[PDB]
């Protein structure tokens, strides 16, 4: 997922 | 302490890709729990709180290879470069497309992840390490501040  | 299996790790970052910086700031992830891209949490594994350091980490261990049966060419009938679509799945979880060509009724659409082919390069800085409480333990995710 992240970094977002 | 140092980034570990089931420790709360807050770093400062920079992601750039092909040069060019795309995303900034700061985050708080738990280490261990799959929680951020694999090449970057490997990278991460065993720094010290304070560290900095640059990490490569190639589209297979980020966002994962460009597939190019996700490209494929719509009708401009069935619309309502850039254009970003959040168009109805099939059967549920929307699936964002982009489209990256038109000409006349063809029109040349993307499934894929954005960063999907692309080698990602970090500028980090690992800022505060301590140990998951054990409800982030549970949750399996940090509980920042
Ligand atoms: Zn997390
Ligand atoms: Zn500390
Ligand atoms: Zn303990
Ligand atoms: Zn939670």
């Amino acid at each position: 997922a992240l970094p977002a | 302490m140092k980034v570990g299996q089931d420790k709360v790790v807050t770093i400062r970052y920079t992601l750039q890709v092909e040069g060019e910086v795309l995303d900034q700031g700061e985050l708080s992830y738990l280490h261990g729990h799959r929680n951020l891209i694999p090449g970057l949490e490997e990278a991460l594994e065993g720094r010290e709180e304070g560290e900095a350091f640059q990490a490569h980490v190639p589209a297979e261990k980020a966002y994962g290879p460009h597939d190019p049966e996700g490209v494929q060419v719509v009708p401009l009938s069935a619309f309502p470069p850039g254009a970003q679509f959040y168009a109805q799945d099939m059967e549920g979880n929307p699936m964002p497309l982009t489209v990256v060509a038109v000409e006349g009724e063809e029109v040349t659409v993307d499934f894929n992840h954005p960063l999907a082919g692309k080698d990602l390069d970090f500028q980090v800085e690992v800022v505060k390490v301590r140990e998951a409480t054990p409800e982030e333990l549970l949750h399996g995710h940090a509980h920042p501040s």
